[PDB]
RNA sequence: CCAGAUCUUAAAGAUCAAAAGGAGCAGGUAUCAAGCACACCUAUAACGGUAGCUCAUAACGCCUUGCUCAACCACACCCCCACGGGAAACAGCAGUGAUAAAAAUUAAGCCAUGAACGAAAGUUUGACUAAGUUAUAUUAAUUAGAGUUGGUAAAUCUCG
C-alpha cells in the first residue's frame, strides 16, 4: 500500500507476525508517552510498530494512548482481579519493551500450542458434509465404496425402477 | 460466588465529557478498531455513563470504570472506581510526585 | 430455531443421490428437520455393500456414551446398529425378525417339496 | 522507421533496428534478475521475475519483445498509457 | 539383549555410513514452483545457515522403522447363531475417536455367520485409511507393487521412489512392506546398485538386511571402490556386532584387527567372495598409498 | 447472559433457548440537520429534587431490502397484534382461474430413513423413498443443427 510512512505496517502479514498474547486477565492496557526527548524515544517506536500488532493479536483488549501527561513514558495494565501493572519504559528500546511485556503477561509457548491444539481437533476427519467443514461429502467419493450414480450409472437391478417394475409382474 | 455484568465492558478507562447530572459523569471511551480496507488502526470513541458517588469529577480527567453488578438505570452500567488523572493536577505514577505536563512540580531527587 | 419441547436423540441423516443411500449418525433436537440441523455428528453407515463386500459403520464410540450418558434416546435402527456392533445387547425385535425369517425358511422349504412331489 | 511505402518503411525499420542493440542480462537465461518497475513518460511497466515453468505472461508487445530476447518466463502488467513506442 | 536396529551403537554405524550429501538430499522436487528468495551474508552468515540445513538434513535422514512381521489377527468376540442367515454382507465397526492411537482402536466385525469377530490386520488398515485419510495411501492396494510394474520401475532405477511409496502406502510390520523392502534390497545387490541408497534415509535399511542375511560382498566391494575404507570397515564391525560368536568376530578379537586388517578378517573368514574382496582392497590400498 | 419448556435421573446434568443486554461489524440517501422529554438523583418505591439526554465518528427521518447459508430471521387471509372487526382464507401435495417474458403428476408406496403414539407386536405420515414431466445444467453415446465471415475477431465467392 503506497501512502503513509511505513506501508509495511499496514499490510496484514506484519499484523500476524507480531507476538504477544495477553493473559486472560488483561482487560485495559493504557500507553504514555511524549512526543519529545531522547530519552521517551524508545516508548515512541512501540507505539509506532508494535502497537498496531498488540492490538491485531487481543481484538478485545482495550488499548487507549496519552500523550505529554507525565515527564516519563509509561504502561499501565489494568487486570480483571483489579492488580494494576504498572511498567517504567524509559531508556528502553521499542524491543526490550515488548520483550519485557510478552515475559510479564504474555503466554507461554507451550500454552498457545496446547490452544491450537484443541481448535485443530474440532474439525474431525472421518465426518461427512459440506467442503467448508468437512474433507468428504457423500460416501460416494472413498474409492472402495459405491460411486455417485451421478458419474458412474447403476447396474439396472440395484435401480428401485427395475425392483419395482419387477414386483408389479 | 455470584456477582456479575453482562456487559463485555468489564473495565474501561475513558475521558470525562460532561458532569451536568446529579452524581452521574458521562465518560468518553475510545477503542482502537481496524478498518478493514487501510488495515489501519482509528479510534472508535462510545460514551458511559458512571455513577459518581461523592461527585468527585472534573471535566477532563482520566477515569476508570468498573462494571456494575446490577445496572442502575437503561444506561447506568458502570460505577466509577479511580481517578486515573485528575484534570491538570497529576501526580506521576512512576515517581509519585506533581507534575504539569512534561515538568516536574517538585523534584523526585530533593526529598528534604 | 426455538422449540417447544423435545428431547435429544441420535438417529440417521439421510445423505446421498438417488438409489445410493448413505446415513450420518448423529445427536440431534427431536423437532428439527431429519437432513438438518444437528448438535455433533457420531459417525457413519453406509448401506451398499462396498468392493470387499462389507457395510461400513463408524461410530465414535466416546462421544456416543457421552450423550446417552446425558440421556439422549436413540432411534431404532440405531439401536440395531450399536446391537449389531456389540456396544449393546441384541435389539429384542432383530432376534424376533430372525426367527421369523426362520420359520419362513421353513414354510418355503417344505412348499418346495410338497410342489416336487 | 518511415516512409510512403508501406514495403520501403519495413525495410528502413529493420535495417536501422540493428544499429541500436542492447544486450539484456539473463539470470540462469530465462528469466530477468530481480523485480522490476518503473515509469517512462506516463507508461508504468511492473514486471515480476518467474520460476522456471512459468512462461510468458505479458502483455503482447512484451512477449514478441521476449521471445526476441530470449527471456522465457515472466510477468508484467503495463498500466497508465499503453501507447507502443513508449 | 541382541542387538536392535534402534540400538545406539547400530544407528551411529549407520548414521556414519550413510553420508550426508547435501545436493541430494535437497534436490529439486516436481512440485508448484514459486520465485527464489536472496540475502547477502557473510562467510560466517553462510557458514551458519549450512550448519542449520545440515541438521534439518539429518531429521530428513532418520530411518523409517524396521519391525519384524506382526501376528495376524483372529479373535472372536461373541457367536450369535440367531442372527446367522439374517445379512448377505459385513458389518464393519471402526471405533472413531480422535484421541485414540491407531493401534488401540476397535475394529470390529459382524459376518453372515453370526460370529463377532476382530478385524484382520489388513481390513484394520484400509479402515482406518478410510476414516483417517492420510496422504499417499490409497484405500484398494495401488498397481505399481505387482511384480511387473515393480520390475519396470528397477529399470528405471527408480528404488528410492519405490521404498518411498511403499512406506507411505503400507505398514512397517506388515507383510507387504517387508516384502518389498526385502525384494528391492535383493534388486540393488543383484545390480551392485547400492550408491542409489546412499545418502538416502533408506541406507541403513540394506544394511542391516545385508547383515542379517550375510551378504556384505556386493556393499563391501562397492565402499571399497568408492574408496571409502572408513564406512567398510564400519560395516565389517557391524557385522561382528550382530553376530557376536562367528569365526571372523572372534579371529578379530584374537588377531587384534586394525580396520584395514578387519577387512581383511572378514575377508579371511566368512565373506562368500574372497577373491573380490582381497583384490579391490589390493588395489585401493597400493594405487592410494602411491597416489598421495 | 440466561428465565422457561423438555429429556433423563434423587439431585446433578443435558438439548432448544424467550426476555434482557453489547467489544466489534452491518443497504442507499445529509437536498433527512437537528430530535422535542428523548435524562439522572433521592430514596422509599412514593413524595420530592436537579435539568438534563441523542446527534456531522451522522441523531431524527425518507427510500430499497430476507440473510453474513451444516444454518439463521420473519410470516401464517387482512386490520404491525387479534380481545374485537372486515369477513370465510392451498405461502402443505397436487390441481385451477386471474396475472406474467416465465407452464412438473388432480400420480404409487409407508419398503427404507425421520416424526407421533403405543409396554409391545404395530399403526399413521403429500415428511420422505422410488417413480412421472421438462434440453435448465452436467456426463455418456445411438444424435446435426445454429451462428458468423469489413475491423476489433477465426472465416467469401457469384449474382440482385
Ligand atoms: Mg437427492
Ligand atoms: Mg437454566
Ligand atoms: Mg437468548
Ligand atoms: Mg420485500
Ligand atoms: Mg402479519
Ligand atoms: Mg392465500
Ligand atoms: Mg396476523
Ligand atoms: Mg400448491
Ligand atoms: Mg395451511
Ligand atoms: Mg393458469
Ligand atoms: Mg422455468
Ligand atoms: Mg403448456
Ligand atoms: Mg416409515
Ligand atoms: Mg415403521
Ligand atoms: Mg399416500
Ligand atoms: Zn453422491
Amino acid at each position: 500500500p503506497m501512502k503513509g510512512r511505513f506501508p509495511i505496517r499496514r499490510t496484514l502479514q506484519y499484523l500476524g507476525q507480531g507476538d504477544v498474547v495477553f493473559k486472560d486477565s488483561v482487560k485495559v492496557m493504557t500507553v504514555n508517552y511524549n512526543t519529545h526527548g531522547e530519552l521517551g524515544e524508545g516508548a515512541r517506536k512501540f507505539v509506532f510498530f508494535n502497537i498496531p500488532q498488540i492490538q491485531y493479536k487481543n481484538p478485545w483488549v482495550q488499548i487507549t494512548m496519552f500523550k505529554n501527561m507525565t515527564p516519563s513514558p509509561f504502561l499501565r495494565f489494568y487486570l480483571d482481579s483489579g492488580e494494576q501493572v504498572l511498567v517504567d519504559v524509559e531508556s528502553k528500546s521499542n524491543k526490550e519493551i515488548v520483550e519485557h511485556i510478552r515475559k510479564i503477561l504474555g503466554k507461554n509457548e507451550e500454552t498457545l500450542e496446547k490452544e491450537e491444539q484443541e481448535k485443530k481437533q474440532l474439525s474431525h476427519p472421518a465426518h461427512f458434509g459440506p467442503r467448508k467443514y468437512c474433507l468428504r461429502e457423500c460416501m460416494c467419493e472413498v474409492e472402495g465404496q459405491v460411486p455417485c450414480p451421478g458419474l458412474v450409472p447403476l447396474p439396472k437391478e440395484m435401480t428401485g425402477k427395475y425392483k419395482a417394475a419387477l414386483k408389479a409382474t | 460466588s455470584i456477582a456479575r455484568s453482562s456487559v463485555h465492558a468489564k473495565w474501561v478507562v475513558g475521558k470525562v465529557i460532561g458532569t451536568a447530572m446529579q452524581k452521574t459523569a458521562k465518560v468518553r471511551v475510545t477503542r482502537l478498531v481496524l478498518d478493514p480496507y487501510l488495515l489501519k488502526y482509528f479510534n472508535k470513541r462510545k460514551t458511559y455513563f458512571a455513577h459518581d458517588a461523592l461527585q468527585q469529577c472534573t471535566v477532563g480527567d482520566i477515569v476508570l470504570l468498573k462494571a456494575l453488578p446490577v445496572p442502575r438505570t437503561k444506561h447506568v452500567k458502570h460505577e466509577l472506581a479511580e481517578i486515573i488523572f485528575k484534570v491538570g493536577q497529576v501526580i506521576d505514577p512512576v515517581t509519585g510526585k506533581p507534575c504539569a505536563g512534561t515538568t516536574y512540580l517538585e523534584s523526585p531527587i530533593s526529598p528534604e | 430455531r426455538a422449540y417447544r419441547g423435545g428431547h435429544l436423540t441420535i438417529r440417521l441423516a439421510l445423505g446421498g443421490c438417488t438409489n445410493r443411500p448413505f446415513y450420518r449418525i448423529v445427536a440431534a433436537h427431536s423437532k428439527c428437520p431429519r437432513d438438518g440441523r444437528f448438535v455433533e455428528q457420531l459417525g457413519s453407515y453406509d448401506p451398499l455393500p462396498n468392493s470387499h463386500g462389507e457395510k461400513l459403520v463408524a461410530l465414535n464410540f466416546d462421544r456416543i456414551r457421552h450423550w446417552i450418558g446425558c440421556g439422549a434416546h436413540l432411534s431404532k435402527p440405531v439401536e440395531k446398529l450399536l446391537g449389531l456392533s456389540g456396544f449393546y445387547p441384541l435389539h429384542p425385535m432383530m432376534i424376533t425378525n430372525a426367527e421369523r425369517l426362520r420359520r419362513k425358511r421353513a414354510r418355503e422349504v417344505l412348499l418346495a417339496s410338497q410342489k416336487t412331489d | 522507421g518511415k516512409a510512403t511505402e508501406r514495403a520501403d518503411a519495413f525495410r528502413k525499420a529493420k535495417n536501422r533496428a540493428v544499429h541500436y542493440l542492447h544486450y539484456i542480462e539473463r539470470y540462469e537465461d530465462h528469466t530477468i534478475y530481480h523485480d522490476i518497475s518503473l515509469k517512462f513518460k506516463r507508461t508504468h511497466i511492473k514486471m515480476k521475475k518467474q520460476p522456471r515453468g512459468y512462461g510468458l505472461h505479458c502483455h503482447r508487445a512484451i512477449m514478441t519483445i521476449c521471445r526476441l530476447i530470449g527471456i522465457k518466463d515472466l510477468y508484467a502488467k503495463v498500466s497508465g498509457s499503453v501507447n507502443m513506442l513508449n | 539383549r541382541k542387538p536392535t536396529f534402534m540400538d545406539e551403537e547400530v544407528q551411529n554405524i549407520l548414521i556414519k555410513m550413510t553420508g550426508l550429501d547435501l545436493q541430494k538430499i535437497f534436490k529439486p522436487a516436481l512440485q508448484e514452483l514459486k520465485p527464489p528468495t536472496y540475502k547477502l551474508m557473510t562467510q560466517a552468515q553462510l557458514e551458519e545457515a549450512t550448519k542449520q540445513a545440515v541438521e534439518a538434513a539429518k531429521v530428513r535422514l532418520k530411518m523409517p522403522p524396521v519391525l519384524e512381521e506382526r501376528a495376524p489377527i483372529n479373535d472372536v468376540l461373541a457367536e450369535d447363531k440367531i442372527l446367522e442367515g439374517t445379512e448377505t454382507a459385513k458389518y464393519v465397526f471402526t471405533d472413531i475417536s480422535y484421541s485414540i492411537p491407531h493401534r488401540e482402536r476397535f475394529i470390529v466385525v459382524r459376518e453372515p455367520s453370526g460370529t463377532l469377530r476382530k478385524a484382520s490386520w489388513e481390513e484394520r488398515d484400509r479402515m482406518i485409511q478410510v476414516y483417517f485419510p492420510r496422504e499417499g495411501r490409497r484405500i484398494l492396494t495401488p498397481v505399481i507393487f505387482k511384480e511387473e510394474n515393480l520390475q519396470t520401475m528397477y529399470s528405471q532405477d527408480q528404488h528410492v521412489d519405490v521404498l518411498n511409496l511403499c512406506v507411505a502406502q503400507f505398514e512397517p510390520d506388515s507383510a507387504e512392506y517387508i516384502k518389498i523392502h526385502h525384494h528391492t534390497y535383493e534388486d540393488i545387490d543383484k545390480c551392485g546398485k547400492y550408491d542409489l541408497l546412499r545418502s538416502t534415509r533408506h541406507f541403513g535399511g540394506m544394511a542391516w538386511y545385508f547383515v542379517n542375511k550375510k551378504k556384505i560382498d556386493g556393499l563391501l566391494i562397492d565402499q571399497i571402490q568408492r574408496d571409502l575404507v572408513s564406512d567398510a570397515t564400519s560395516l565389517v564391525h557391524l557385522y561382528h556386532i550382530l553376530h557376536p560368536d562367528g569365526q571372523s568376530a572372534q579371529e578379530a578379537k584374537k588377531q587384534g584387527a586394525e580396520g584395514l586388517h578387519l577387512i581383511k578378517v572378514f575377508a579371511k573368514t566368512e565373506a562368500q567372495k574372497g577373491a573380490y574382496i582381497e583384490l579391490t582392497l589390493q588395489a585401493y590400498q597400493e594405487a592410494f598409498i602411491t597416489h598421495s
